[PDB]
DNA sequence: GGGGTGGTCGCTGTTCAATACATGCACAGGATGTATATATCTGACACGTGCCTGGAGACTAGGGAGTAATCCCCTTGGCGGTTAAAACGCGGGGGACAGCGCGTACGTGCGTTTAAGCGGTGCTAGAGCTGTCTACGACCAATTGAGCGGCCTCGGCACCGGGATTCTCCAGGGCGGCCGCGTATAGGGTCCAGCCC
DNA sequence: GGGCTGGACCCTATACGCGGCCGCCCTGGAGAATCCCGGTGCCGAGGCCGCTCAATTGGTCGTAGACAGCTCTAGCACCGCTTAAACGCACGTACGCGCTGTCCCCCGCGTTTTAACCGCCAAGGGGATTACTCCCTAGTCTCCAGGCACGTGTCAGATATATACATCCTGTGCATGTATTGAACAGCGACCACCCC
């Protein structure tokens, strides 16, 4: 059950790559291209949507807790 | 439910209060007592005039406002809202004492 | 007769009153030794003066006076307890 | 017999006593000699610095809606004037309180 | 309770090199605190005299001044071909300073940097900057001074750097507003719901603190239309 | 009696009674303007009796006072306390 | 490829050369051109002693030196290294300048 | 003959080795523009007081008993010059 | 033709005989030095005249410099200056 | 029969001109009078800090395997020492130079 | 090359009363930069005399002290039974300070809080805190001094708390190494590679940063003992 | 008329829209603080009175400062080279700084304690003032020797050349934690023999 | 008499350790900087001689301060009463500090430019000195009025009370995102209407 700005962060760390992860700073950066991207508080649903998907276990942090440091997509 | 005001806003009201009185802020008895104290090293038994006591607590009042603006300048510096004995310190080091 | 820890006369909300009227809005907790501290070296730097003045006119009384001259010769100009 | 005497600060046109400031510069042990117009002159200037801060202080009371000068409204003169602030920037003024002010950022949100 | 300032010529002939003198009469006691002014068309006030009767820097012993509490006169001796301009004088004895009507007179480094002209429909707003240089900022007000063709020259207000401090004409509470730039000793007034009264010349003028200091340097002048 | 002690409260307060003709000043205010033209006169003398040494003259002239001013006084602080002892002298002179 | 020694390295070498050496540290001719333009807005035509020059180079030099060191201090209170604008504005501004 | 743009012989390099002398180890670069501000801040206000006691000896003459003076008055006691 | 100019160099010089017979002096350490002595001579005696003012005292005595001193030299600078000078004037007195 | 002639300073002895240090305190206008002793005590303070401050700078000269005492080393001797330092704060020596001096948090590890 | 000083007496008997006089000899001049010191056993010692002539605060006049260059002298005038102590010169005109080796002699406010005693295993360390109080800590130098009780006292160096500096005898570095607190005026000095002979009180001493002052005040003494 | 198959109904897996949860923003209203207006009163301030001392008037002595003239020195201006330092450019790394997380240290409020403030009384040390008298500092004239200016030489130190030591930076190798691939395991699919319908 | 079930043989999905790889740490060596040592020369410090002026000596005199004595002020000590403020403690929240990541912008080094520095020369302005003079201030005596101590009354601010407005804090409702679950719908197993032989 996917959401607006959770299927765009999972899909934005497998366009940019980043082999030890990807920082909720350069998602957001290459995120606010967006079309739909929200300016105000598109960051906040972002955190929330990290936040979300590291209890669901579909992203892994390398290194820090919350929405510091780097997020990679674990392998199935 | 008591009422509070969250934190930082009575000291707000409180900035205000004493920026716009003008009466001394340290109590007067203890401040006195506090001089005779150190006086007493230099030289015993001492008289002192009231005018001598309060003009001592004057000077020791606009000395210490000073100095906590300027610690309160430095403390802004390092981009915090509280003052710390190393911003005391780093106002001192300045000034030259 | 004896006087022995009148510094702890400096409350601490004394000094968050000297802080306050100096613009802090927060204050740490060892603000108020450190401040005592500093208070004292003051106060023993101008009553050195002050005293040395009393003893040279051979007076018993500190005199305003004399704090006025020792809080001027300090670069501590203070205006209305002169003459 | 003597002319009716008029005091020097009449002469010069001054209220500060011409005669005491050159008494006290006389007296003060500043020089062997002291100029006659010397006197009038420093109490030229001391008049004139007098009525520019009785002046602003006065001001500040009107504005106080307070008739009669204060050291609250001395300190608040002085403070107010950078010319005045650096003449006097190492002076107290007893009573006198500090300026009102707080940094921008302690203000609220 | 405004001071209403009266020059009793409004205007004059004469020859060269004969004197000539120019009335002022003040509503209330101004405590000689009143200036003169030279205007030349187009051009910003230069000051003549202040204190009512001390001459500005530079200004040829010529000019003289007397008067004190309510009548003032102006006096002008050797008249030359440049003496020919607008005299206005001004009070600053009370908060609203006020000029006079002004005499037109015709016979037979600081530097205060001030915008061009401007183009504005109603309704809309403006910021005029003020560029100082030569000086050091902090020491005098910059003094706003609004001139009309049909009104004569108006004081709106002041700005004191040192503190930010203000001061505004009653008629401009609301209406205008001072900011300055320590950083880039610059000046600006903002003017909100421009209207057709506002069709004006706006001069930016360095005043010292002192009570007695009376404008000395003035901006050239930005120029502010509404359509 | 008590002895007579000279003060500037007289002075001063006639200075009020021009600048402002209705203000008038508490005794602590009296006190400072007291202590202020006391200071502002030692450092006028001071700086003038230092330029008079630093000249070798014996005497304290206006234009030692007029330096002193020019170099303890700010701004234009500085040049209208100049015009106002100029003033005053011109006309002590001229009696 | 050549030998390049790790930023601040040569910065700290520098350091210790000028706190070991006395001499000036601004070149001379054009500190006396300032000097002489400076001048130029009291009096015209002004002619300087070679040791007014100098000895106001001496105290703009020290001048200088002293206040870099509080903005040093200001840097190193802000947790930082380099001194910038607003340190060297703090550190005027507690001076009292 | 008219100077008008010296205070740009203050160089960067120049003011990085005062910099260097005072103990700084990394210098943003507005800091040559701020020090090169208060350096003709400081120069204006000591050579004033020089100019003003020239003017008092009738002399044409900065000398470096003048420049001793204005900066004794202004609290930076210079020793070496004559003091 | 020229004319007398009166420096501290001949004394600075006899002292530093005594405290380190063979170190030499510069010309320019002896101009700090002379700096120095003017220096500290116009503190004392600046501080001394201010006392005997306060005082209302005409004369400045051998009680006034050593307050002067007592008040501007800190620590044991002044301890040690008092106990210099009380041995020098009373080996005067005696002498 | 009138005696030889012997300093004042001779009398005292000091080293410093006792004769000099009392005709400059009588020129100075620092009193109407001056006492007899009051050079003499003077001549000896400024003999004692001359001393003071001329043996540290050649102690720090003989540390610098140099003969002469120079304005450097007279830097170092009164930036070395907490009294002479407060005494002389706001004094500049040319050529004196700084002190060596870096903080802590600047040099590498 | 380290200057010897040569107390001639090394004991004297006396009775109530009756003058004694003390005299030392050093191996080159030291201008009169020596110090005349009175240690009760167990005790810590106490100045007397300083500067070769001057003394001390508090001592009364009885004690006299003389000479200059090489050849010094104290005499005490009035004995009384408290007089019966080891009396210790110390030269300070020269980098490394010396002891005398003391004269017995037998009659028939300013806090330097030391350590006690430490009982330490050799090859290891030892660190002696001094907490300093009454004064302004940073103006005096504080001086280490070695009392063992066959060598008598032997400086080892000293730090100057105002600038960190500090000066080692040379038959201490490596041994001795001092550190200093400013924010709990407390000096520490450490002994490294503890050995038998190492068994000795070390006392703190302060000593102004004047060259004629002496060590004044002095601390209760820390007793060292190696295994 | 029985065997057998697609149509259709019931049971169930898939997903999908409504449910629920959490966070962020606007506003009504309630608690509190603050300025504002009015009345009482008290003690400080503004003014009047006595007097006394210090400043004004009048005049002289003399010396300090103003002015003219002369010297000579030391500041300005110019010119010619010579590098040393400044200006500029480029690669990069490392420090500024923005953002987030967490925990704890400081802010706010309430109840209790304490000691400051105020008044009143009493006392005496000592500040301030006056009078006496002597020691001491100013002043003067003669004397002369100390200290400054000019001359000179000669040795301490500044500079240059050359090793030697130290300190910095990095490239290569040893070592350990993270990731890819192969294995013993059992779950399940499938083959053989006995048994129940 | 033959398929179902049980037991056993074989196909295959799986948790886990070993080898490969990326990063951390260690250490020796290149090289660049600084230091110790010797040699050279140069110019500035230290000493000698002449002189001149100010420091010394001896003596006079007048007056400032040292000292003694008296007075009366205010500084100190104590006591009682009220209450305002300080303190202790709970609670919570927001701010300080740590970690990570981004990126920009200052450092290090090389190359070109330029102008600072130094040597040498010349003019000439003005700082210093000296002589003459005159007028401006110190000093003295008389005297009288301005200013200080003291007294008095009255009104301006301090205080008390009530009120009206402003500011803050928060609970409620709404808008945005997120994850969550009962059911709407379609696929398949199974009962039945009907075709074919």
């Amino acid at each position: 059950q996917p959401g607006k700005y959770s299927q765009l962060v999972v899909e934005t760390i497998r366009r940019l790559g980043e082999r030890n992860g990807s920082s909720l700073a350069k998602i957001y950066t290459e995120a606010k291209k967006v079309p739909w991207f929200d300016q105000q508080n598109g960051r906040t649903y972002l955190k929330y949507s990290i936040k979300a998907l590291v209890q669901n276990d579909t992203l892994l942090q390398v290194k820090g807790t919350g929405a510091n440091g780097s997020f990679k997509l674990n392998r199935k | 439910k008591p009422h509070r005001y969250r934190p930082g806003t009575v000291a707000l009201r409180e900035i205000r209060r004493y920026q716009k009185s003008t009466e001394l802020l340290i109590r007067k008895l203890p401040f006195q007592r506090l001089v005779r104290e150190i006086a007493q090293d230099f030289k015993t038994d001492l008289r002192f005039q009231s005018s001598a006591v309060m003009a001592l607590q004057e000077a020791c009042e606009a000395y210490l406002v000073g100095l906590f603006e300027d610690t309160n300048l430095c403390a802004i510096h390092a981009k915090r809202v509280t003052i710390m004995p190393k911003d005391i310190q780093l106002a001192r080091r300045i000034r030259g004492e | 007769k004896v006087l022995r820890d009148n510094i702890q006369g400096i409350t601490k909300p004394a000094i968050r009153r000297l802080a306050r009227r100096g613009g802090v809005k927060r204050i740490s907790g060892l603000i108020y030794e450190e401040t005592r501290g500093v208070l004292k070296v003051f106060l023993e730097n101008v009553i050195r003066d002050a005293v040395t003045y009393t003893e040279h006119a051979k007076r018993k009384t500190v005199t305003a006076m004399d704090v006025v001259y020792a809080l001027k010769r300090q670069g501590r100009t203070l205006y209305g307890f002169g003459g | 017999a003597r002319a009716k005497a008029k005091t020097r600060s009449s002469r010069a046109g001054l209220q500060f006593p011409v005669g005491r400031v050159h008494r006290l510069l006389r007296k003060g042990n500043y020089s062997e000699r002291v100029g006659a117009g010397a006197p009038v002159y420093l109490a030229a200037v001391l008049e004139y610095l007098t009525a520019e801060i009785l002046e602003l202080a006065g001001n500040a009371a009107r504005d106080n809606k307070k008739t009669r000068i204060i050291p609250r409204h001395l300190q608040l003169a002085i403070r107010n004037d950078e010319e005045l602030n650096k003449l006097l920037g190492r002076v107290t003024i007893a009573q006198g309180g500090v300026l009102p002010n707080i940094q921008a950022v302690l203000l609220p949100k | 309770m405004d001071i209403k300032m009266t020059q009793s010529p409004s205007s004059m002939h004469a020859s060269l090199g004969e004197r000539v003198t120019i009335t002022c009469k003040a509503s209330q006691d101004i405590r000689s605190y009143l200036s003169w002014y030279q205007q030349k068309p187009w051009k910003s006030p230069k000051t003549l005299i202040y204190y009512a009767t001390s001459l500005a820097d530079g200004v040829p012993s010529r000019f003289s001044g007397s008067g004190s509490g309510q009548d003032f006169s102006l006096t002008i001796n050797n008249l030359e071909s440049d003496d020919t301009a607008t005299y206005y004088c001004l009070q600053h004895g009370e908060s609203p300073y006020t000029f006079g009507s002004g005499t037109k007179l015709e016979i037979k480094e600081v530097q205060l940097q001030q915008s061009g002209p401007e183009l504005v429909e109603p309704g809309t707003s403006v910021k005029m900057p003020c560029k100082a240089s030569g000086y050091t900022f902090t020491s005098y007000t910059i003094q706003w001074v609004k001139q009309t063709p049909r009104q004569g020259l108006e004081w709106i207000g002041y700005i004191y750097p040192y503190n930010a401090g203000t001061k505004y004409n009653e008629k401009f509470k609301g209406k205008a507003t001072l900011t300055s730039d320590k950083s880039s000793s610059t000046v600006y007034m903002e003017l909100s719901s421009l209207t057709s009264e506002d069709s004006a010349v706006y001069y930016c003028a360095r005043k010292s603190s002192r009570l007695r200091s009376t404008l000395d340097y003035w901006g050239q002048g930005t120029s502010v239309t509404v359509s | 009696k008590r002895s007579r002690k000279e003060s500037y409260s007289i002075y001063v307060y006639k200075v009020l009674k021009q600048v402002h003709p209705d203000t008038g000043i508490s005794s602590k205010a009296m006190g400072i303007m007291n202590s202020f033209v006391n200071d502002i006169f030692e450092r006028i003398a001071g700086e003038a009796s230092r330029l008079a040494h630093y000249n070798k003259r014996s005497t304290i002239t206006s234009r030692e006072i007029q330096t002193a001013v020019r170099l303890l006084l700010p701004g234009e602080l500085a040049k209208h306390a100049v015009s106002e002892g100029t003033k005053a002298v011109t006309k002590y002179t001229s009696a």
